[PDB]
Protein backbone atom coordinates (compact mmCIF):
# COMPACT_ATOMS: atom_id res chain seq x y z
CA UNK A 1 0.00 0.00 0.00
CA UNK A 2 1.51 3.56 -0.55
CA UNK A 3 -0.14 6.92 0.02
CA UNK A 4 -0.58 9.33 -2.67
CA UNK A 5 1.63 12.37 -3.04
CA UNK A 6 -0.67 15.43 -4.44
CA UNK A 7 0.49 18.18 -6.55
CA UNK A 8 -1.95 21.49 -7.16
CA UNK A 9 -2.17 22.50 -10.90
CA UNK A 10 -2.14 26.35 -11.36
CA UNK A 11 -1.42 28.34 -14.27
CA UNK A 12 1.85 29.14 -15.13
CA UNK A 13 1.89 32.79 -14.78
CA UNK A 14 1.16 33.83 -18.50
CA UNK A 15 -9.87 29.90 -15.13
CA UNK A 16 -9.06 26.20 -15.05
CA UNK A 17 -7.32 24.58 -12.03
CA UNK A 18 -6.32 20.89 -11.07
CA UNK A 19 -4.92 18.46 -8.89
CA UNK A 20 -2.44 15.63 -9.62
CA UNK A 21 -2.12 12.29 -7.42
CA UNK A 22 1.21 10.54 -8.54
CA UNK A 23 2.25 7.20 -7.08
CA UNK A 24 -0.75 5.50 -5.25
CA UNK A 25 -1.96 1.85 -4.35
CA UNK A 26 -4.52 0.72 -5.01
CA UNK A 27 -7.74 2.41 -5.84
CA UNK A 28 -9.82 4.08 -5.58
CA UNK A 29 -9.52 7.64 -4.33
CA UNK A 30 -12.01 10.53 -3.94
CA UNK A 31 -11.86 13.69 -5.09
CA UNK A 32 -13.69 16.69 -4.23
CA UNK A 33 -13.34 20.44 -4.39
CA UNK A 34 -13.45 22.34 -1.24
CA UNK A 35 -15.84 19.89 -0.39
CA UNK A 36 -19.05 21.55 -2.76
CA UNK A 37 -15.22 19.60 -12.32
CA UNK A 38 -13.49 16.66 -14.20
CA UNK A 39 -11.65 13.42 -12.22
CA UNK A 40 -10.04 11.20 -14.72
CA UNK A 41 -9.41 7.32 -14.77
CA UNK A 42 -6.21 6.33 -12.96
CA UNK A 43 -3.49 5.35 -15.12
CA UNK A 44 -0.92 1.94 -13.64
CA UNK A 45 2.54 2.19 -14.06
CA UNK A 46 5.44 1.16 -11.97
CA UNK A 47 2.21 -0.52 -9.50
CA UNK A 48 1.39 2.70 -8.71
CA UNK A 49 -1.79 4.39 -9.85
CA UNK A 50 -1.68 7.97 -11.24
CA UNK A 51 -4.79 10.61 -11.43
CA UNK A 52 -5.62 14.26 -12.17
CA UNK A 53 -9.22 16.50 -11.69
CA UNK A 54 -9.99 19.60 -13.08
CA UNK A 55 -12.01 21.96 -12.15
CA UNK A 56 -13.40 25.65 -14.05
CA UNK A 57 -14.58 28.78 -12.29
CA UNK A 58 -6.78 33.91 -6.42
CA UNK A 59 -9.25 36.40 -4.90
CA UNK A 60 -11.57 33.42 -3.60
CA UNK A 61 -10.25 30.21 -2.62
CA UNK A 62 -9.99 26.84 -4.28
CA UNK A 63 -8.83 23.59 -2.96
CA UNK A 64 -8.87 20.29 -4.02
CA UNK A 65 -9.70 17.73 -1.32
CA UNK A 66 -8.63 14.11 -2.20
CA UNK A 67 -9.05 10.98 -0.12
CA UNK A 68 -7.08 7.36 -0.10
CA UNK A 69 -9.46 4.68 1.84
CA UNK A 70 -6.86 2.19 1.40
CA UNK A 71 -4.30 3.79 3.34
CA UNK A 72 -6.24 5.89 5.41
CA UNK A 73 -4.88 9.33 4.11
CA UNK A 74 -6.62 12.51 3.33
CA UNK A 75 -5.13 15.64 1.52
CA UNK A 76 -6.37 19.04 0.95
CA UNK A 77 -3.85 21.35 -1.62
CA UNK A 78 -4.95 24.75 -2.15
CA UNK A 79 -4.26 25.88 -5.03
CA UNK A 80 -1.63 28.81 -5.16
CA UNK A 81 -1.15 31.57 -7.66
CA UNK B 1 -14.25 22.87 -29.38
CA UNK B 2 -12.40 21.44 -26.97
CA UNK B 3 -10.87 24.29 -23.80
CA UNK B 4 -7.38 22.91 -23.29
CA UNK B 5 -4.97 23.89 -20.11
CA UNK B 6 -1.73 23.79 -19.33
CA UNK B 7 0.18 23.06 -16.03
CA UNK B 8 3.58 22.97 -15.12
CA UNK B 9 5.50 21.15 -12.51
CA UNK B 10 4.66 22.27 -8.94
CA UNK B 11 7.50 23.09 -6.92
CA UNK B 12 6.43 20.38 -4.19
CA UNK B 13 7.31 17.87 -7.14
CA UNK B 14 9.97 19.08 -8.36
CA UNK B 15 11.60 18.95 -5.09
CA UNK B 16 11.47 15.67 -4.98
CA UNK B 17 13.09 15.11 -7.94
CA UNK B 18 10.24 14.59 -10.41
CA UNK B 19 8.52 16.71 -13.25
CA UNK B 20 5.10 16.65 -14.68
CA UNK B 21 3.31 19.15 -16.85
CA UNK B 22 -0.48 18.50 -17.28
CA UNK B 23 -2.73 19.04 -19.89
CA UNK B 24 -6.93 19.34 -19.78
CA UNK B 25 -8.52 18.55 -23.36
CA UNK B 26 -17.05 14.29 -30.37
CA UNK B 27 -14.56 12.07 -28.55
CA UNK B 28 -11.91 12.17 -31.32
CA UNK B 29 -9.12 14.25 -30.60
CA UNK B 30 -5.22 14.26 -30.81
CA UNK B 31 -2.60 15.25 -28.40
CA UNK B 32 0.60 16.28 -29.47
CA UNK B 33 3.44 16.87 -26.75
CA UNK B 34 6.17 19.28 -27.83
CA UNK B 35 9.38 20.17 -25.71
CA UNK B 36 11.13 23.52 -27.55
CA UNK B 37 9.37 22.49 -30.68
CA UNK B 38 10.08 19.25 -31.28
CA UNK B 39 8.02 16.06 -30.56
CA UNK B 40 7.72 14.04 -27.31
CA UNK B 41 6.52 10.73 -26.76
CA UNK B 42 7.92 8.79 -24.47
CA UNK B 43 6.73 9.54 -21.23
CA UNK B 44 3.39 10.11 -21.62
CA UNK B 45 0.27 8.76 -20.08
CA UNK B 46 -3.51 9.72 -21.20
CA UNK B 47 -6.75 9.28 -19.61
CA UNK B 48 -10.79 9.92 -21.40
CA UNK B 49 -13.65 10.44 -19.38
CA UNK B 50 -9.18 14.43 -21.67
CA UNK B 51 -6.30 15.16 -19.95
CA UNK B 52 -2.26 14.40 -21.13
CA UNK B 53 0.17 14.24 -18.59
CA UNK B 54 4.58 14.15 -19.36
CA UNK B 55 6.69 12.61 -16.68
CA UNK B 56 10.33 13.63 -16.70
CA UNK B 57 12.94 13.54 -14.59
CA UNK B 58 13.57 17.05 -12.96
CA UNK B 59 16.92 17.01 -14.51
CA UNK B 60 15.18 16.41 -18.35
CA UNK B 61 12.70 19.36 -17.46
CA UNK B 62 15.39 21.92 -16.36
CA UNK B 63 16.90 20.83 -19.97
CA UNK B 64 14.52 22.56 -21.54
CA UNK B 65 12.29 26.08 -21.94
CA UNK B 66 9.31 25.55 -23.96
CA UNK B 67 6.28 22.87 -23.26
CA UNK B 68 3.53 22.61 -25.75
CA UNK B 69 0.11 20.90 -25.39
CA UNK B 70 -1.01 20.81 -28.95
CA UNK B 71 -4.91 19.42 -29.57
CA UNK B 72 -5.82 17.50 -33.03
CA UNK B 73 -5.19 24.44 -30.86
CA UNK B 74 -1.66 24.88 -28.99
CA UNK B 75 -1.59 25.89 -25.82
CA UNK B 76 1.99 26.07 -23.98
CA UNK B 77 4.03 27.67 -21.59
CA UNK B 78 8.06 29.11 -21.01
CA UNK B 79 9.82 27.99 -17.91
CA UNK B 80 11.88 30.90 -18.71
Amino acid sequence: TTPPSVYPLAPGSAVTLGCLVKGYFPEPVTVTWNSGVHTFPAVLQSDLYTLSSSVTVPSETVTCNVAHPASSTKVDKKIVP
Amino acid sequence: APTVSIFPPSSEQLTSGGASVVCFLPKDINVKWKIDGSERQNGVLNSWTMSSTLTLTKDEYERHNSYTCEATIVKSFNRN
